[PDB]
């Protein structure tokens, strides 16, 4: 997921905005 | 909002950031 | 409770939270 | 110590338990 | 005081400690 | 800067206390 992309590439907040409820 | 290189706790840290009092779901593949 | 890996900093606060009140001592190897 | 194992290998919390007064 | 090895989100935080209500910049190469 | 340094080497508090206003 996130979990493993925004730890071995990079993310972005707005992706970030994806795992809220 | 930039591009952040984000590992560990400083994840669900950002996490709590984005979302606030709606919440949200750590799912790190296991 | 699983297995952490911690790191600098993140450690001592680890610290924190498992002993609280109590009390600890942090003792690096020199 | 746990310093040591917690950061170059791993370490569980009841581990850290000993580190209390 | 000794020699800190700080990267990523602990250096603005160690920066909020070493200044406090006087400031900081944070100026990282870009 | 610092942010370079205090990343790639090491750096002291008191050369923080530069970045102060
Ligand atoms: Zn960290």
């Amino acid at each position: 997921g996130i979990v493993e992309q925004c730890c071995a590439s990079v993310c972005s907040l707005y992706q970030l905005e994806n795992y809220c409820n | 909002f930039v591009n952040q290189h984000l590992c560990g706790s400083h994840l669900v840290e950002a996490l709590y950031l984005v979302c606030g009092e709606r919440g949200f779901f750590y799912t790190p593949k296991a």
